[PDB]
DNA sequence: ATTGGCCAGCTAGGATCACAATCCCGGTGCCGAGGCCGCTCAATTGGTCGTAGACAGCTCTAGCACCGCTTAAACGCACGTACGGATTCCGTACGTGCGTTTAAGCGGTGCTAGAGCTGTCTACGACCAATTGAGCGGCCTCGGCACCGGGATTGTGATCCTAGCTGGCCAAT
DNA sequence: ATTGGCCAGCTAGGATCACAATCCCGGTGCCGAGGCCGCTCAATTGGTCGTAGACAGCTCTAGCACCGCTTAAACGCACGTACGGAATCCGTACGTGCGTTTAAGCGGTGCTAGAGCTGTCTACGACCAATTGAGCGGCCTCGGCACCGGGATTGTGATCCTAGCTGGCCAAT
C-alpha cells in the first residue's frame, strides 16, 4: 500500500478570627499616617512573603488574623521572622498595631504574634 | 528478423529511464562492472521517491487552491513530512522559504 | 577597481527582515555587527572553494554551478540552479 | 545545433500525471525536482560504489543498490522503496 | 490616534516574511559585497548573474536558519531578545566556530 | 570529622575523569545492551569482541560531546545543573531530532 | 541459545551517566535526567546497529565486524579512528 | 601462509623517526594513524574523481589532487602541503 | 641492460610509498585512467599530514614527559592545533578522552 | 522624661590547624615495541599503442559598464513601553558520605558455528555493429495567476460607562 | 458650633467604537507551461567472448556459553546546603512611527572578454612480460612504563582570635 504521511515533531520552549486591620480604627489611623514603606516588614510577617509597594497598603489594611492557634508549626514560622528581626523594627510594629513599646525580643516576638493571631480593639 | 524495439522501461513498467540510469552508471566509473538489474532497481527507487515528493507537493498545493506546483509547495512537502525531512534536512531550496514557525512563548496573551 | 567597505550594504532592516523570517520578535543593536561578521565568514568560505573550482577549469566565470558543488561540499546543498 | 544538457524533466512530468492528473508545474520546481533527482541518484551511486569496493566485489547488481537505498532512506521509505524496486525488477526478469 | 503596542506589527511582520518567499536582501548591494570578497583570492573575477543568485540563497538560508537555533537559544533563557552571546552558542554548538 | 562542600568533589572529579582516557561504561551490560538492540534487527547475531568495542568508543564519544554542548547551554542560561530541556536542545540545535 | 534480553538499558547505570558527565565537565546533574539520557543513547545506538547490521547483511556474513561498526559510523558522519577503517 | 592485509605503518614509523629520532610509537597509535590516512587518502582521492568527472576530465593529474587538497585542507596546511607536493613532483619529473 | 631498480619513492624523496598510493587509486576506479604525478603528489601530501600529527603529539609526550605517543598524545596534539581540529573536527579517536576543559563559570571562588 | 556609656554577648573576617588529595622520587618486572630473516608478491623496467587532452582558432553569449527615472527602502530622530537583569527569598533537590548488595571483571574450559580460503564453472556483462524511435529544441498558444479594486470580516487599540473609594460642603451633630 | 452623609472627583474593569489589517470575491491582462514537429543520437537488439562470482568443500579461529572467587562498584538512605526559580523593582534600550534622504531596480545601449565549440597532434598512460627486492609474519629480546611505598606539598574544611555592633541598666541631662 501507500505510505502513511508522517507528520514532523519540532523543539518549542489572610482573613482569619480578628477584626481587620482597616476596621481597627486605631491600626488603620497608623497604616494611614506611616509611609507605605514601613509596611513591608509586616506584611513579610503576615503572609510569609512581601508584596509589590503598590498593594501592600491593601495587603497589611485588609489582613484579619492568623487562621491558625499559638504553639502551632505556623505560630513558631511566624516566630522565625520575628526572631529574625531587631528590636527597633519590632517595637515599630508594635506602635503601628496600637501595642505598648516595651518589652525583651523574646516578649515581642510572643506579643506581637498573641495580637496578630486575633487582632482586635 | 528483428523484434520491435521496446525500452527496457517498458519492460520495467517505469517512467524513469532506465537506460539513462545505466549509461550514467557506467560512465560515472562507481565499478568496472554494472549489473543489468541495478539500472532498473535504481529507476524504480528514484522514480518512486519523486512520485512520493510530487504528491505530497500537489496536495498542499490544493490547500493553497493553488493549481500548479512552485517551489514553495515543495518546501512546505517536504518539511511537513518527518522521513523526508530527514531525508533532505542538510538541503536548502532556492525559492522555498520556512515552514511557519512562530515558537509558543512569542505569541502575546 | 577595489570595492570597500561593501558589508555595511547587508542593512541593518535586512538583517531584521531576516531574522523575522527566522521567527525572532525583538533584536539587540548588537546582532548587527556580529551576524555581517558571520556572514563574511560563510561567504569567505563558500567563495574561496567555488574560486577554487573555477581556477582548477581554468574559467574565469564563477558559474552556479561553481557555488552549488562549494556548497555540497559544505553540506549544505542547494537545489534548483543545475545541481 | 549546439551541445544538448541532459536533465529528467520530462519524466517528472510523466510521474507528476500519473498522481495528479489536474496538476501542473512550474519550471523552476523542475529545476529542483531535477537537482533532487540527480543528488538521490548520486547518493544511492556512490554509496552502492564504496559497498562494492568495500567487499573486494567489481559489481553493482540489485543487491548492492538494495542495500544502499536501505542505508539512506529512513525507515517507511526504505521499505516501501525496496518493495517497490523488487516489484520492478521482478517483472523486468520476467519478460 | 493610533499606535501598536510594541511587539504587534513584529508578529505581524514575521507572519507576512514567512508567508513569503522573495529575497529577503537587496540584490545589488549583496553582490558587490560577494565582488569585495572574490577580490581576495583571485582579481578581476566575472560571476555568472546565476551563480549570484544561488550564493544569495544559500546565505539568505544559512542566516535564516542560524536566527532559528538562536532564538531557540534565547527562549531557553527565558529571554525574547536574541543577543551576540545567542548567536555564537548557536555557532558553536552545531560546530561552527570563530 | 571531614566534609566536602558540594561541588568540590565533584570538581576534583572532573580533573580525574579528564585526565583519564580508559571507557567510562562498565563493558558486560553495554555488551547486553548492544545485543538487546541488534535483537530486533536480526536473530542470533554474532558480535566480533572488537565490534563492540568500537560501538562503545562511538558511543560514549557521542554522549561526552553530547554533555559538553549541554553544558554549554546550561550555562549560557546562568544555570549550572544540566536538565533535559538542555539535551534536547543541544540536539534540536546539533540537527539530531526528536 | 536464543533468549531475550529484555529491559537491559537500566544497566547504563546512574554513575556510568555519572562518570560521562563528568568527561563532558557537567558540575551538577538533575536526578530526572538519567532516564532521558538513555533514551537518548538507545536512539542513537539503534541507527549504528541499524547501518551495521545492513552492511552485514549485505555482505552475507552473519556476525557483525568491527569493520561494519566503523563504516555504519563514517555514513553517520562520525567517523572511528582506530579499528582498521 | 593467509591473506595478508596492507597497512601504511611501517612508513609512519618511518616518518615518526625523521621527526623525534627519541620516540617511539604504540601499536594502538598505530592504528590510529593507518586510519587517519586512509581517511585523508579517501577524501582527497575522492574529490579528485569528482572534480574530474565535474570537468567531463577523464584523468587525475597533479592539477586534481592540488585543486583537492586547497579544498580540503584549511589554510596554512593547503599552503604547506600545496608546495612540498609541488617540491616532490618537481624532483620526480627531474630525475 | 637493466638499470638499478629504485622505487618511484626514492625519485621522489618521500617516506610513503607512492607506488602502493597508485595501485589503490587505480583499485578504488576513481577513474579510468590515474595520471603518473598524482600517486607523487598525493603521497607527499599525505606523508606530509602524518609528519605535522606525529611532530605535534611527540611535542605533547615530552610535555607529559613520556616518551611514547599513546592516542591521548594524539588527540592532545590535534584539538590543540586549531588548523587540524577543524580538518578532524567530525573525529572520534579511540581512547583518545577529552581535551581538559573545566568551564570558567563552574569554578568556585 | 531623655541621652550616652558599660558589661556581656554576639557576629565577620583573617588567621591557624588538621587532614586528604595530589604530586613527586625512585625501585621493580613485564610485556609490547622494536629489530632481524626469508620469502613472496607487488613494485619496477622496458617497449608498444592510441587516445585523452593540450593548444589554437572561431563564434557569439553574456558579463560588464554606464545613464537616467522612479520610488520604496533606508536612514535619523523622538518617544515610551516592555523588557533584561539585578535583587531577595524560599523550598527542596541535588550532592555527599555511610553501609550494604551485586554482578563486573578475570581466568579457565569446552563447544562449534561460521569466517575465511580455494576450485569449478558458467551465467552474466562487456564489447561491437546495425537499428531507430525516444528525446531535445523551436516555436505557438492560451489558461493560471499576480494584481487591482470594492466589499466584508476580524483584530487591535482607543474610548466610554459604571462601580468603587476619597475629599469637600451643608446639615447634622 | 463642627463635621459625617451627599455629591463630585478619581480610578479600574467591562463594554463599546473606530478603524485598519486581513480576507474574499470578481475581473484582466500577462507570459510561462505545455503541446507539436522534425531532426538527431543514445537506447536497443543480436551475437560473441572472456571472466569473475555463486557455489561446495574444506580448515580452524574466534565467538559463545558456563563456572567460581574477588573485589569494586552500584545501591539505598540520611542529612543538609547550594541551587533554581518565583517574586520583585529599577533603568533603558529597543521598538514604532514620522519625515526626510538614498540608491535599488528597471530598462536600454554599447562594448568585448572569454565561454564553448571544433580540429590537430601528440605526450602520456594502459598494457604485457620479465625482473626483483620491499614488505610481511614469525621469533626474539629488553627497555618504557604502570605500579607502589614512602615522603613532600597543596587544597580544603574546621577552628580560634580580633574586631565592631547591640541591649538593659546606671549616670547625666
Amino acid at each position: 500500500g501507500k505510505r502513511e504521511k508522517k507528520k514532523v515533531e519540532r523543539l518549542t520552549m489572610a482573613q482569619g478570627k480578628g477584626q481587620k486591620l482597616c476596621e481597627i480604627e486605631r491600626i488603620h489611623f497608623f497604616l494611614s499616617k506611616k509611609k507605605t514603606d514601613e509596611l513591608r516588614n509586616l506584611h513579610k510577617l503576615l503572609y510569609n512573603r512581601p508584596g509589590t509597594v503598590s498593594s501592600l497598603k491593601k495587603n497589611v489594611g485588609q489582613f484579619s488574623g492568623f487562621p491558625f492557634e499559638k504553639g502551632s508549626v505556623q505560630y513558631k514560622k511566624k516566630e522565625e521572622m520575628l526572631k529574625k528581626f531587631r528590636n527597633a523594627m519590632l517595637k515599630s510594629i508594635c506602635e503601628v498595631l496600637d501595642l505598648e513599646r516595651s518589652g525583651v525580643n523574646s516578649e515581642l516576638v510572643k506579643r506581637i504574634l498573641n495580637f496578630l493571631m486575633h487582632p482586635k480593639p | 528478423a528483428r523484434a520491435k524495439a521496446k525500452t527496457r522501461s517498458s519492460r520495467a513498467g517505469l517512467q524513469f529511464p532506465v537506460g539513462r540510469v545505466h549509461r550514467l552508471l557506467r560512465k560515472g566509473n562507481y565499478s568496472e562492472r554494472v549489473g543489468a538489474g541495478a539500472p532498473v532497481y535504481l529507476a524504480a527507487v528514484l522514480e518512486y521517491l519523486t512520485a512520493e515528493i510530487l504528491e505530497l507537493a500537489g496536495n498542499a498545493a490544493r490547500d493553497n487552491k493553488k493549481t500548479r506546483i512552485i517551489p514553495r509547495h515543495l518546501q512546505l512537502a517536504i518539511r511537513n513530512d518527518e522521513e523526508l525531512n530527514k531525508l533532505l534536512g542538510r538541503v536548502t531550496i532556492a525559492q522555498g522559504g520556512v515552514l511557519p514557525n512562530i515558537q509558543a512563548v512569542l505569541l502575546p496573551k | 577597481k577595489v570595492l570597500r567597505d561593501n558589508i555595511q550594504g547587508i542593512t541593518k532592516p535586512a538583517i531584521r527582515r531576516l531574522a523575522r523570517r527566522g521567527g525572532v520578535k525583538r533584536i539587540s543593536g548588537l546582532i548587527y555587527e556580529e551576524t555581517r561578521g558571520v556572514l563574511k565568514v560563510f561567504l569567505e568560505n563558500v567563495i574561496r572553494d567555488a574560486v577554487t573550482y573555477t581556477e582548477h577549469a581554468k574559467r574565469k566565470t564563477v558559474t552556479a554551478m561553481d557555488v552549488v558543488y562549494a556548497l555540497k561540499r559544505q553540506g549544505r546543498t542547494l537545489y534548483g540552479f543545475g545541481g | 545545433k549546439r551541445s544538448r544538457k541532459e536533465s529528467y524533466s520530462i519524466y517528472v512530468y510523466k510521474v507528476l500525471k500519473q498522481v495528479h492528473p489536474d496538476t501542473g508545474i512550474s519550471s523552476k520546481a523542475m529545476g529542483i525536482m531535477n537537482s533532487f533527482v540527480n543528488d538521490i541518484f548520486e547518493r544511492i551511486a556512490g554509496e552502492a560504489s564504496r559497498l562494492a569496493h568495500y567487499n573486494k566485489r567489481s559489481t553493482i547488481t540489485s543487491r548492492e543498490i538494495q542495500t544502499a537505498v536501505r542505508l539512506l532512506l529512513p525507515g517507511e521509505l526504505a521499505k516501501h522503496a525496496v518493495s517497490e524496486g523488487t516489484k520492478a525488477v521482478t517483472k523486468y526478469t520476467s519478460a | 490616534p493610533h499606535r501598536y503596542r510594541p511587539g504587534t506589527v513584529a508578529l505581524r511582520e514575521i507572519r507576512r516574511y514567512q508567508k513569503s518567499t522573495e529575497l529577503l536582501i537587496r540584490k545589488l548591494p549583496f553582490q558587490r559585497l560577494v565582488r569585495e570578497i572574490a577580490q581576495d583570492f583571485k582579481t578581476d573575477l566575472r560571476f555568472q548573474s546565476s551563480a549570484v543568485m544561488a550564493l544569495q540563497e544559500a546565505c539568505e538560508a544559512y542566516l535564516v536558519g542560524l536566527f532559528e537555533d538562536t532564538n531557540l537559544c534565547a527562549i531557553h533563557a527565558k529571554r525574547v531578545t536574541i543577543m551576540p552571546k545567542d548567536i555564537q552558542l548557536a555557532r558553536r554548538i552545531r560546530g561552527e566556530r570563530a
